[PDB]
RNA sequence: GGGACCGAGGACCGCGCUCUGCAAGGAUGCUGGCGUAAUGGUCACCAGCGACCCGUCUUGAAACACGGACCAAGGAGUCAA
RNA sequence: AGCGAAUGAACUUUAAAUAUGUAAGAAGCCCUUGUUACUUAACUGAACGUGGGCAUUCGAAUGUAUCGACACUAGUGGGCCAUUUUUGGUAAGCAGAACUGGCGAUGCGGGAUGAACCGAA
């Protein structure tokens, strides 16, 4: 009868998509980047792009 | 050259004979054998005008004439697939049959050991 | 699932019934093989797992 | 030309079986964005070499940051503009803390003084001035005076454009 | 929901996946060069007059 | 995912019917494996077997005017300030503002 | 969080979910004044903005040219072979 | 572009820009064999077919708000302007050809104004 934009209505996209609701519970929107010691930019590397 | 009617010409039109030339418009052209006779030859061709196509029949002597090619990939095609799909059924797997467009390249990478960039101004001074 | 994706497959009535309907359409999208109107070619999709499980593409054991 | 950025772009001709690990050129050119960067690229590899985007890969684009853009420098432009009588040579000094501003300054200055476009200007050379004596251009040269300081004559106060009708005249002072 | 769940972890994994490819090229001195677009959305935005 | 999602119709019988049952997917491209909206949303990003028939069901986009305009002169190219011809990822700040 | 415009259908059925029912196949609940020119409508006039005088003929088109003082009644593709 | 390939627009390994002709399978086939007054030294070839299969991507992409044939009926059968390519000439004008677009049957926004401009039906 109307369209309803499962963008604006919450009961629209989990009759749609029923993983919005885990998706919002587990944050996985808001993942955090692996772990690890991040290793310095290569000496070459710094040269090229300063080259002229 | 023997040509026999339906087959498939070109029409080149050579500055060396005068006599028998088609139109510039017939010049690069490029239709089906409808009638030979001892030195001229009627080709059909097809004209556009607005949407539609008109057919015209003009007469072609042999000087301008030659045979083409463009079947001829067909039935290059049509016996390679032939021969690939009784080969496929001999051994049993299946095989890509059709030809598909070129693809967007996919990701490699590229070292910088023995091909260090060259650094290039927007006009050339030496 | 970590051979050939094949998200998973509706169960639908019964099970296994039309559960392996759904599996030679999976694998023959993950494969490439579909129709003029793309139907996907679930007899060669299965004839391409019986050769795979042949030739030990995929493992298993009783 | 906007807020331009430094990019390095670095492109080459597609392999081939004749010519594997092609010659791998490298530009810097200052654009409004990724995507300009990429055209300026292959407009300028064009003129040079025959590698076209047809035959050509892009392998990297990188932007160039600014070591210090809290120092202030003295920089100096070599360019060539194209007139209506033709192609010319100019070196031009610009008092800026980056080298993007002064390829800003320097697009506003070729088209307020001499009309020059975007599309006319080649930029040659920008060279950071290391040492005073290396600025030639006497409206730097005032500017990196010893013990320089001047007054602000005749400063008309900032007034809001909505206060239609003020009660006293505003004064020029501070 | 299982479907949607594996599409999820495609697409993060995907990202990273490019990220990581992108790093491990730049430290072992070469360039990563990226996969050029398989999809295009085209807007049309100009009359069909003349 | 907004495209599909808020503006997302489909061909149905040479119909233009709105994508709001996960049913009406699967009556029209559920033999090609595509049973609800996430397969739809799928199959157009990664570019499955099944894109020429997933991208001909869904009915051209009928998007709105850009909020906060196009240019100053948008019939030049993108390379020259215009808005006409190829921007690799800005055709994103150009959906948004359509959406 | 702050606004604007709209409430389309008319027992139930469907797709779902935050569950003694819900925001889920289109607006209900509570309250006030008036109950008559109050809303609404029709003319006359002022105000803001818009707006060549009709028909015929020619031509690619205009322009020229022709008819037009006003009203009532009559007035032009019919019949036969 | 090269002539650290040969040779010398009329040179080429390669190859632009810009438009353009033709072909892309079910009507094509392939395998077995029936006719012919065509053809061949000849159960040799050419045409039409019978029997099986390629019917699930059946042999590029994209679209498809259907397409073809026959019969019948009405209005039409003038050009103007512009882009690009091309031919000829003049002191300068200008004259011809091909494609395409606009106007003729088209209202609306803009260019103060409006047959030929821009935007958009």
């Amino acid at each position: 009868v109307q369209k309803k934009n499962p963008l604006r209505n919450k009961q629209i996209m989990l009759r749609l998509n029923p993983y919005a609701s885990t998706f919002a519970k587990e944050k996985l929107g808001e993942v955090k980047a692996e772990e690890g010691k991040p290793p310095k930019v290569p000496a070459s590397f710094k040269e090229l792009l300063h080259e002229a | 050259r023997t040509y026999r009617v339906g087959d498939i010409v070109d029409i080149k039109v050579n500055g060396a004979v005068q006599k028998g030339m088609p139109h510039k418009f017939y010049h690069g052209k490029t239709g089906v054998v409808y009638n030979v006779t001892k030195s001229a030859v009627g080709v059909i061709v097809y004209k556009r005008v607005k949407h539609r196509y008109i057919e015209k029949r003009i007469n072609v002597r042999i000087e301008h004439v030659k045979p083409s090619r463009s079947r001829e990939d067909f039935l290059r095609r049509v016996k390679e697939n032939a021969e690939l799909k009784k080969k496929a059924k001999a051994e049993g797997v299946p095989v890509q049959l059709k030809r598909q467009p070129a693809m967007p390249r996919e990701a490699h990478t590229v070292s910088i050991a023995d091909n260090k960039p060259v650094t290039l101004a927007p006009v050339a001074y030496e | 699932m970590q051979v050939y994706d094949i998200p998973p497959l509706l169960k639908d009535p019964s099970q296994g019934g039309d559960a392996t309907m759904d599996f030679l359409v999976q694998v023959a999208r993950k494969r490439g093989r579909l129709g003029r109107g793309g139907v996907p070619n679930i007899q060669a999709a299965a004839m391409t797992v019986v050769t795979d499980w042949r030739d030990g593409r995929i493992q298993g054991w009783t | 030309m906007g807020r331009l950025q430094e990019y390095q772009v670095i492109g080459r001709h597609l392999p081939t079986e004749a010519n594997p690990n092609p010659a791998l050129y490298r530009m810097r050119i200052f654009a409004p964005n990724e995507v300009v960067a990429k055209s300026r690229f292959w407009y300028f590899l064009r003129g040079l070499k025959k590698v076209k985007k047809a035959t050509g890969e892009i392998v990297s684009v990188n932007v160039i940051s600014e070591k210090h853009p809290l120092k202030v420098k003295n920089f100096g432009i070599w360019l060539r503009y194209d007139s209506r009588s033709g192609t010319h040579n100019m070196y031009k000094e610009y008092r800026e803390t980056s080298r993007v501003a002064a390829v800003e300054a320097m697009y506003a200055d070729m088209a307020a003084r001499h009309r020059a476009r975007f599309r006319s200007i080649h930029i040659l050379k920008v060279v950071e001035l290391e040492k005073t004596e290396d600025v030639k251009r006497p409206y730097i040269k005032q500017l990196v005076a010893k013990n320089l300081s001047f007054p602000l004559p005749h400063r008309v106060p900032k007034i809001s454009t909505k206060k239609i009708f003020s009660a006293k005249r505003p004064s020029t002072f501070s | 929901f299982k479907r949607a769940e594996k599409y999820v972890k495609e697409y993060r994994e995907q990202e990273r996946e490019k990220i990581r490819l992108a790093r491990i090229a730049k430290q072992q001195g070469s360039f990563h060069i990226p996969a050029e677009a398989k999809l295009v959305f085209v807007i049309r935005i100009k009359g069909i007059n003349k | 995912r907004e495209l599909i999602y808020k503006r997302g119709y489909g061909k149905v019988n040479g119909q233009r019917i709105p994508l709001t049952d996960n049913a009406i997917i699967e009556e029209n491209l559920g033999k090609y494996g595509i049973i609800c909206i996430e397969d739809l949303i799928h199959e157009i990003f990664t570019v499955g077997p099944n894109f020429k028939q997933a991208a001909n069901f869904l009915w051209p986009f009928k998007l709105s005017n850009p909020n906060g305009g196009f240019r100053p002169r948008k019939f030049k190219h993108f390379i020259e300030g215009g808005d006409l011809g190829n921007r690799e990822e800005h055709i994103n700040a150009l959906i948004r503002a359509m959406n």
